[PDB]
């Protein structure tokens, strides 16, 4: 049984949210709409086709992505030890929209494949719980 | 001292290549260029304003490899509800980083993905 607006599948429930948000307040969003809720989390096959199906339903747009609840959690911006001539990384450079360590899925694979994308980029998600 | 066809820079040489290959091919061939050589390495900014001015006057437009490879694949990626991480469809298995000969900021793309490059050996 799920809440009205929530979509049930093998015990859980699901709602895709069209709000763009980071992933973070995407994730602290989801725990407030439903006890026990978060970014979605694709563990099968059959889950993975469900939540595709259920995102084209209401994303149409190939503008944006949809977040999902896999992210790295190092706060660094890669997690190479070390330059391909064995130095130790001591210098940076970074262009903060390319280091990407938030997943989400496109609408260009029906939102099946997981592409890394820059985790303070604001777009809709869906929760689960 | 540095070979004719390379070019100096702090007691290290560097040598841009236009011959597109992927980042695991790009720094294989960088060993075999000279003793010590791999795709380049920057440890401060004006080593690499250095390499970027060279790559541009050398080929104008167009991305380069840079000696760092696979960046997030040791990461500790895990889901927010705290599922085990199993089931797995990336779409891209490694990311390596690049940047464009017009500036020095570093950029990430797919390893598999087509692009120049620059070694650099000790002198
Ligand atoms: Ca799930
Ligand atoms: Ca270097």
């Amino acid at each position: 049984d799920c809440s009205s607006g929530w979509s049930s599948y093998e015990g859980h429930c699901y709602k895709v949210f069209k709000q763009s948000k980071t992933w973070t307040d995407a994730e602290s969003f989801c725990t407030k709409q439903v006890n026990g809720g978060h970014l979605v989390s694709i563990e099968s096959s059959g889950e993975a086709d469900f939540v595709g199906q259920l995102i084209a339903q209401k994303i149409k747009s190939a503008k944006i992505h949809v977040w999902i609840g896999l992210r790295a959690q190092n706060k660094e911006k890669q997690c190479s030890i070390e330059w391909s001539d064995g130095s130790s990384i001591s210098y940076e450079n970074w262009i903060e929209e390319e280091s990407k360590k938030c997943l989400g899925v496109h609408i260009e694979t029906g939102f099946h494949k997981w592409e890394n994308f820059y985790c303070e980029q604001q777009d809709p998600f869906v929760c689960e719980a | 001292d540095c070979p004719s066809d390379w070019s100096s820079y702090e007691g290290h040489c560097y040598k841009p290549f236009n011959e597109p290959k992927n980042w695991a091919d790009a720094e294989n061939f960088c060993t075999q260029q000279h003793t010590g050589s791999h795709l380049v390495s920057f440890q401060s900014t004006e080593e690499a304003d250095f390499v970027v001015k060279l790559a541009f006057q050398t080929f104008d437009y167009g991305i380069f490899w840079m000696g760092l490879s696979k960046i997030w694949n040791q990461c500790n990626w895990q889901w927010s509800n705290a599922a085990m991480l199993k089931y797995t469809d990336w779409a891209e298995e490694s990311y390596c980083v690049y940047f464009k000969s017009t500036n020095n900021k570093w950029r990430s793309i797919t390893c598999r993905m087509i692009a120049n490059f620059v070694c650099e050996f000790q002198a």
